[PDB]
């Protein structure tokens, strides 16, 4: 089973995901682990109050996929390891959206709507279905929180 | 690039080789010795493309590097200058007073 | 690729604290106009900042730690070169104020002359890479090179203005001494700060051993806070003397090329890059210094550096020049005469050879200087036939006339070598038996021996037996072994025939005498342009040969049918003796002792009873007597 149509951590860095404020809030970083690249997207902008960062994954075909599961590994900074402006957050926003076309760089958060809120190596799993349009997008927001984001897989039971 | 999501880290074998030039290096950023069970280490901050990268170091060399470089500017040391520079001499006693062979491992920090 | 490019509009470096919340920030532009490019990125490939932890534990753990920083509340001793306002100062060539050094000098010119040429030090290739990081500094460089590359070691040091750094390489890891201002010692690398490593400090001055764990056990267990205090407390001039009898231990125990006693040899040389410091630091310490007791300073030190590469061949030292204070001093050496300088005190005129030691020009000592030599020694040789004693002050004026004659072109005027000749020949008349034995005696106890006490005329002299086996014979415990050695391995460094009598011999010369009008030469067989003595009632191995030469290796008048010595039998009613040479010799051990009758006074003294001559409770001495005019007998009775 376990058909996978995205894995954000087997893409080696090919990989490159929309952050609407660009240049704060969401990053691509690489670190090596293992003598390995492991890449990830990370936001830490916890001594500034509000944020409202936003992170859209690429363009994922559905094809067979009715019933998809969303597979999120992540750290969190605790927010007591900050000297601190106490307006951080220790938690994120998972969302979702169909299209039957590529939309590109353009990004609506209206068109998105919130699967669950994300909290507390972080192992956190979530199913969203049926789906109905020709492909979908995921996305994460940040409201102040200190995230490493470094595996993101969706995938469909057999 | 104010505040790191992982500020723990391990020193990679291949680092030595692919450093980054010394002014490719856009910040640094030192742990506390009461942080990552003591293991002083540290965290480059450069940069390619999109790709911010975070090269992870060795807190001695890297604090004795900055000694080094402030103590070459001599008479043109600033006022921010000496407080660094004594940063860096009260941290590195710190980091001493604690060195252990628990200390040198920091590869929990993968 | 460009340091610029890399920048890229980028103002400061910053460096955030993770868990305290400030920043620090350095200037882009401001570290590279400060730091050059290139000296940056050498500090950071230096730095080796992804190295392992570990790594860095195993390199701490490696050292040696003291116990405690022990702290001296003093400050050193005081300049001794301070220009009191009895005398005048002068800015910087024909102004000459008299001679003798009595004035003062600006010394931004002679500390110039110190620091002219920049070394780069602790580069990647050098094992002091491993804890100091590279730097370029106005220094001086000192290198002593002891065996072959696969079992030897290698020492090396720096002196700049602010601090001395010495290195010993066991491989031709490394131990390191440092010695200078606390704040201006060079950059150490992580796994060690100066505070923990710093062993004695002053109030200016602090010493600092970085020493391995499994380095050499004597540098472990020396007490730095005792080379410390005679380092400090002490004025430079005699500490570097301390050194030169070091130096002086070194060599009569052969052990200059001896891989062992190299942690000995190592701190020698600290402590003598340590006295070159002081001196210097001295010199930069004060807006004027005065000349006479900076080239008393200088001298001694020039000593030191000569004697060491004595003992060291490989003994090299690149910086430490002195023209302008050898212009200033060839100024001063100009107005004296001889007879000027043969009236001085023994303190005036040992400045005056110091002088001469610095403003030598290109190795040509004045013939003023070189007649005033004559007359002293003259005058010393004369008053010594009264006690046939010496004292320290006396040898310490032969070591300094011994320094300015070697390293000094010979004379070019005939009447100037002659009296070289003849001060040469009072100097052997100074190496008795007497002498011998007392030099055996000092040598022997090389605890309590000096650099003055370990001088003799016998280093300025025409004796060439002063073999190891000829000595073990002149001795009188059963320290005489370590004595007769040591002695020995000094003359054959300090010893020194170039010039006259061309007219064919072999190196089996025992002794060399120059008359006015006949050379003798005491060697082991006969000579062709010569009229031959054979030596009666002597040992068959110590057969000895007086040929009589005279300098313009003409023939003489009289024509001996047989090379007999004759005999005479039985003080002076005028001066017989006068321009004659009297010589014992043993039955056994030939040569003892030799003595040129210069005056009336030479003569009668040669009859006391702590002469050398005329000894009659010896039932084994022959005593000859070498004429000016060829003929050579033999006294009794
Ligand atoms: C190293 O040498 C120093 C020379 O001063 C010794 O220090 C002195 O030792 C004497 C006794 O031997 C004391 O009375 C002094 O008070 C000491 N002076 C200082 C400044 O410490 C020191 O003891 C020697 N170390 C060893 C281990 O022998
Ligand atoms: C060389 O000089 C010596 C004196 O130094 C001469 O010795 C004299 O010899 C004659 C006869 O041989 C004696 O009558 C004198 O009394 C000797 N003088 C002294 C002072 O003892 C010797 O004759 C000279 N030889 C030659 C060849 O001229
Ligand atoms: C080193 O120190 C740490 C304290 O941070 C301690 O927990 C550890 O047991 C020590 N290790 C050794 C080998 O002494
Ligand atoms: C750089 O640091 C200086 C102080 O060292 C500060 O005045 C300046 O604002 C800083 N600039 C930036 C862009 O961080
Ligand atoms: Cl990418
Ligand atoms: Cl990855
Ligand atoms: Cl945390
Ligand atoms: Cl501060
Ligand atoms: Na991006
Ligand atoms: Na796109
Ligand atoms: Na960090
Ligand atoms: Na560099
Ligand atoms: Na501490
Ligand atoms: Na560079
Ligand atoms: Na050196
Ligand atoms: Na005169
Ligand atoms: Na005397
Ligand atoms: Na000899």
């Amino acid at each position: 089973k376990e058909v996978v149509l995205l894995d954000f951590a087997a893409a080696g860095g090919e990989l490159g995901w929309l952050t609407h404020p660009y240049g704060k809030g969401w990053d691509l970083m690489q670190n090596i682990m293992n003598d390995m690249p492991i890449y990830m997207y990370s936001v830490c902008n916890v001594m500034s109050g509000d944020q409202d960062n936003w992170l859209r994954t690429n363009w994922v075909y559905r094809g067979e996929a009715e019933r998809i599961f969303i597979e999120l590994k992540f750290t969190v900074r605790d927010c007591n390891s900050f000297p601190g402006a106490s307006s951080c957050k220790e938690t994120f926003n998972l969302y979702y959206a169909e299209s039957d076309l590529d939309y590109g760089t353009n990004f609506q958060k209206r068109l998105f709507t919130k699967i669950d809120t994300i909290a507390p190596l972080n192992v956190e799993e979530r199913s969203v279905g049926p789906l109905t349009r020709k492909g979908f997008y995921l996305a994460f927001q940040d409201i102040g929180a200190c995230v490493a984001l470094l595996s993101v897989r969706v995938y469909y039971k057999k | 690039r104010s505040y790191v999501a992982l500020p723990c880290c391990a020193i990679q074998a291949s680092a030595a080789s692919t450093l980054p030039l010394f002014f490719a290096v856009h910040s640094i950023h030192f742990a506390d010795p009461n942080h990552c069970n003591g293991v002083s280490i540290a965290k480059l901050r450069s940069k390619t493309g999109d790709i911010t990268v975070e090269t992870c170091v060795n807190g001695f060399n890297l604090r004795s590097f900055l000694v080094a470089v402030v103590r070459r500017l001599g008479s043109w040391a600033s006022q921010e200058n000496l407080r660094l520079l004594w940063y860096l001499q009260r941290s590195l006693t710190a980091y001493t007073v604690g060195f252990n062979a628990t200390t040198a491992d920091s590869s929990i920090h993968n | 690729r460009s340091a610029t490019q890399l920048i890229n509009g980028r103002t400061n470096l910053s460096i955030e604290l993770e868990f305290n919340g400030t920043s620090f920030f350095l200037n882009w532009q401001n570290l590279l106009n400060v730091i050059t490019e290139p000296a940056l990125t050498e500090l950071w490939t230096s730095a080796e900042v992804a190295e392992d932890l570990r790594v860095t534990l195993k390199k701490r753990q490696s050292l040696f730690f003291p116990n405690k920083t022990v702290v001296i509340s003093g400050d050193g001793h005081r300049y001794t070169c301070e220009v009191p306002t009895s005398s005048q100062t002068y800015n910087i060539y024909s102004a000459l104020p008299g001679h003798l050094g009595g004035f003062g000098i600006n010394a931004r010119l002679v500390l110039g002359d110190i620091f002219a040429s920049k070394w780069s030090l602790f580069a990647r290739d050098t094992p002091e890479y491993r804890v100091f990081y590279p730097m370029n500094v106005m220094a001086v460089k000192f290198s002593i090179s002891i065996g072959n590359n696969e079992s030897g070691v290698a020492l090396y040091g720096v002196v700049s203005e602010d601090f001395v750094v010495v290195t010993l390489h066991n491989r031709s890891t490394a131990s390191h001494l440092l010695f200078g201002l606390p704040d201006s010692l060079p950059s150490l690398k992580g796994h060690a700060t100066y505070d923990e490593l710093t062993f004695a400090r002053n109030a200016k001055y602090a010493l600092v051993a970085i020493l391995p764990k499994d380095s050499y056990q004597t540098l472990l267990t020396e007490n730095y806070t005792r080379i410390f205090l005679n380092m400090t407390e002490s004025t430079p001039l005699e500490f570097t003397r301390t050194i030169q009898t070091r130096i002086v231990s070194i060599e009569a125990r052969r052990a200059c090329a001896a891989q062992e006693a190299a942690p000995d040899i190592f701190l020698v040389l600290f402590q003598m890059l340590v006295a070159h410091f002081l001196v210097a630091r001295g010199i930069a310490e004060h807006r004027f210094v005065e000349v006479d007791c900076v080239c008393r300073q200088y001298a001694e030190l020039y000593f030191l550096r000569r004697i060491s590469r004595l003992c060291m061949p490989t003994f090299t030292t690149v910086g430490y020049n002195h023209t302008t204070l050898g212009a200033v001093a060839a100024t001063q050496i100009a107005r004296v005469s001889a007879t000027k300088l043969a009236s001085l005190p023994r303190s005036s005129q040992e400045t005056v050879l110091a002088m001469v030691q610095l403003g030598a020009r290109d190795g040509a000592v004045p013939s003023s200087i070189l007649e005033g030599i004559a007359m002293v020694v003259e005058h010393m040789y004369t008053a010594y036939t009264y006690v046939y004693t010496l004292g320290d002050t006396e040898r310490k004026l032969m070591l300094d006339i011994h320094t300015v004659l070697t390293d000094s072109c010979p004379p070019k005027d005939s009447g100037v070598s002659e009296k070289l000749l003849r001060t040469y020949l009072m100097f052997t008349s100074m190496c008795t038996n007497i002498e011998l034995g007392e030099m055996i005696a000092r040598f022997s106890k090389p605890d309590s021996l000096n650099i003055y006490r370990a001088f003799s005329p016998c280093f300025l002299g025409l004796r060439y037996d002063l073999h190891p086996a000829k000595l073990r014979a002149e001795a009188p415990r059963t320290a005489v072994a370590r004595g007769t050695s040591g002695f020995a391995e000094l003359l054959h460094a300090l010893h020194l025939l170039i010039p006259a009598i061309n007219c064919i011999t072999a190196d089996k010369i025992i002794a060399t005498v120059p008359l006015p009008h006949v050379t003798y030469i005491i060697s082991s067989e006969a000579l062709s342009n010569a009229v031959v003595y054979e030596v009666s009632e002597i040992f068959l191995k110590s057969a000895m040969f007086i040929s009589a030469i005279k300098p313009d290796c003409s023939g003489f008048n009289f024509s001996q049918i047989d090379r007999h010595i004759p005999i005479v039998y039985n003080p002076r009613r005028g001066c017989p003796l006068c321009d004659s040479v009297i010589m014992s010799y043993d039955e056994s051990d030939g040569l003892q002792s030799l003595m040129y009758v210069t005056n009336e006074r030479v003569q009668t003294n040669l009859f006391l009873d702590k002469s050398p001559f005329f000894d009659n409770n010896n039932l084994h001495i022959h005593y000859l007597w070498l004429r000016d005019n060829g003929t050579v007998v033999e006294i009794r009775g």
